[PDB]
């Protein structure tokens, strides 16, 4: 009665869909979410939806020499 | 079981159905066991009544009604 996924895929899909809905759909959305990060960001980057640049989350110091700086000396206090 | 004489007209049943002759569409199918929707029909006949009048009476202020045949204390 029950079909076999081996046998008939196809087949053994819409009865599963029909019979086991809670057990189907959760691997349904569970292979949804692989796809989604498949899809989505290459998507994404074709109508140029840039990911925005990361937050610092430290102090945002320079590379390279130091510049000498002159100003704001003990003088000016 | 059945009456002596010829069985009545279709007295047995069909074969059953299998799982793929029945006629409800997936979607009708799926939505109505994730939705739970004949359960939701319920709970709105529950708000329908909410919003209908009371059959209570405020006893001993009113009383219920008595026809003349009544037998109470002799
Ligand atoms: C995360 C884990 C998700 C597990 C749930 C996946 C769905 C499920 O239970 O599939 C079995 C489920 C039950 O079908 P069945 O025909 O009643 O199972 C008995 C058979 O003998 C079928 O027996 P079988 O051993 O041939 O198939 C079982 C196994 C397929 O196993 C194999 O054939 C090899 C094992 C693959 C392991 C992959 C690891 C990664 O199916 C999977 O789990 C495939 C997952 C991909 O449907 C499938 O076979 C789906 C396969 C795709
Ligand atoms: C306001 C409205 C909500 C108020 C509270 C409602 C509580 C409802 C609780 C119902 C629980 C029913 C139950 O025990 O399981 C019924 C069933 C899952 O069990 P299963 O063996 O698959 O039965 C198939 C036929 N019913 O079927 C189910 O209940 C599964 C339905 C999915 C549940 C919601 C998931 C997100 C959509
Ligand atoms: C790719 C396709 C999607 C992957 C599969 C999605 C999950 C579908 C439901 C998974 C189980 O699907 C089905 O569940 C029912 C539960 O009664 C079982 O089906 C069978 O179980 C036992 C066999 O072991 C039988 O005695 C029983 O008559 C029959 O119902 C099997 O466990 C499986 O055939």
């Amino acid at each position: 009665t029950t079909p076999r996924f081996w046998s008939t895929p196809l087949k053994y899909c819409r009865w599963a869909a029909r019979e086991r809905p809670a057990l189907f759909f959760s691997v349904v959305i569970g292979a949804l979410g692989p796809v989604t990060l498949a899809t989505v960001p290459p998507l994404r980057r074709l109508i140029g939806d840039v990911d925005a640049a990361p937050i610092p989350l430290t102090y945002p110091i320079p590379p390279g020499p130091r510049k000498q700086l002159k100003g704001y000396d003990d003088d000016t206090e | 079981a059945t009456p002596a004489g010829p069985p009545p007209k279709n007295f047995r049943l069909p074969p059953p159905k299998n799982w793929d002759e029945e006629s409800e569409s997936t979607i009708d199918k799926v939505g109505k066991y994730f939705l739970m929707t004949e359960m939701l029909r319920g709970m709105y006949v529950l708000l329908e009544q909410f919003f209908r009048p009371p059959y209570t009476i405020y006893y001993p202020f009113e009383k219920g009604p008595i026809s003349p045949r009544f037998r109470g204390e002799h």
